[PDB]
């Protein structure tokens, strides 16, 4: 029963790198914390300097992922990477052989570690189409949700 | 002598090695004690990129040096 | 005739992030946090579309006294401008609730960044009143009738909150239940 939580900011940067990518594909990696062993919290996420095609992604600078994570420290987000993030523009949401490769290379440093996908172009106002798996190689679906009060607000100040 | 290797994920590896060793062997010296292919793993210090060529020495690496571990980001 | 700049639209992202910054540096409700806005800046209405958090220290008692990464500013959106060309440096913000009189000494220091008259935006997080939780604000250097002195002074600009289709889902979603 373990839930992958998605800030809001965590959701509304990739929905919104997303569609910017489209017709390519987008990634990035994903902050967060596993808080126990049913609850995986990502607070945060960021873009590095990539190239994309229709159905593909791959990160450029390596450098600036360190960098930004230091960037970050810096102004109070202590949270480290708990997983990563790409695009399927209009194909939905499930792991590739590439993305296993990947992702298996992530469970290595962190058995809990998480791969989310979103589909920028399925994705429309009422049915947001984003999912996020782990491996053991096949993988699994992990349900998503998300959580606060002062969020909320100010959510609620867009119409 | 002992060095560190902190991942972007807060897992923190320590390797024993010596100033005369190459950036590609120490990429299969990571591979031994976490399971990363080295072509897959990018090698990180003072802002560097380490390049497979070169050995410790061109670097100026010493010893309980901290290096950063980032992955090679693919996806379809 | 008339002033170029009338108008100010935030995206979400924007509020939203500001926010998260004064969360995660728990900010303590005398002390606020600073950062960057991102966004465009050329058409009458400026169009607020990111941020990013700055290092920023200041003393409680005193005004005057205050300190502001350079060296951060200059090192972030470096990176935001590989990520991103379109979204370039227009202002900076802080979590407010209002105007301190440290503001215009401190936004002198980001003309330095920005191609045109630096943007304030304020946003108070701690979200009191009905209306917006912004106020937007460029300085400008008015003469006052002396005739011949001026004033340097923060002029305000209404503020409405847009959204993209990306963040329209997103926001709608979020509000769920
Ligand atoms: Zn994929």
């Amino acid at each position: 029963k373990e839930t992958v939580y998605i800030s809001s900011i965590a959701l509304l940067k990739m929905l919104k790198h997303g569609r910017a990518g489209v017709p390519m594909e987008v990634m990035g990696l994903m902050l967060g914390e596993f808080v126990d062993d049913y609850t995986v919290n990502v607070v945060d996420v960021f873009a590095m300097p990539q190239s994309g095609t229709g159905v593909s992604v791959e990160a450029v600078d390596d450098v600036f992922q360190a960098k930004m994570m230091d960037m970050l420290k810096q102004t109070g987000r202590d949270q480290m990477v708990v997983g990563w993030y790409h695009s399927h523009p209009g194909f939905g949401c499930w792991l590739s052989s590439v993305d296993v490769n990947t992702q298996k290379s992530f469970e290595q440093l962190n058995s809990r570690a998480v791969a989310v996908v979103v589909d920028p172009i399925q994705s429309v106002k009422g049915k947001v189409v984003i999912d996020a798996f782990r491996l053991i190689r096949h993988y699994y679906s992990l349900n998503i949700d998300y959580h606060t009060a002062k969020e909320t607000k100010m959510l609620m100040n867009l119409h | 002598m002992q060095i560190f290797v902190k991942t972007l994920t807060g897992k923190t590896i320590t390797l024993e090695v010596e100033s005369s060793d190459t950036i590609d062997n120490v990429k299969s010296k990571i591979q031994d004690k976490e399971g990363i292919p080295p072509d897959q793993q990018r090698l990180i210090f003072a802002g560097k990129q380490l390049e497979d060529g070169r050995t410790l020495s061109d670097y100026n690496i010493q010893k309980e040096s901290t290096l950063h571990l980032v992955l090679r980001l693919r996806g379809g | 005739m008339s002033l170029q700049h009338e108008k100010v639209t935030i995206a979400p992202l924007v509020l939203l992030s500001a926010l998260d910054h004064y969360e995660r540096t728990q900010t303590k409700e005398n002390k606020r946090c600073v950062g960057v806005i991102l966004g465009d800046a050329n058409s009458s209405t400026i169009r607020v579309t990111n941020s990013f958090a700055l290092p920023f220290e200041e003393d409680e008692k005193n005004s005057d006294v205050w300190f502001l990464d350079h060296n951060y500013i200059e090192n972030m959106n470096e990176m935001c401008k590989k990520i991103n060309a379109k979204e370039k440096l227009i202002g900076w913000y802080h979590s407010g609730p209002k105007l301190r009189a440290s503001d215009l000494k401190i936004n002198e220091l980001f003309k330095k960044y920005t191609q045109n008259n630096p943007l304030l935006l304020i946003v108070d997080v701690k979200q009191q009143g009905v209306g917006l939780p912004t106020d937007a604000y460029v300085a400008i250097e008015q003469v006052k009738d002396d005739g011949t002195s001026t004033e340097k002074t923060f002029l305000h600009l209404p503020c409405t909150i847009e959204a993209e289709e990306a963040e329209e889902i997103g926001v709608e979603h979020l509000l769920r239940d």
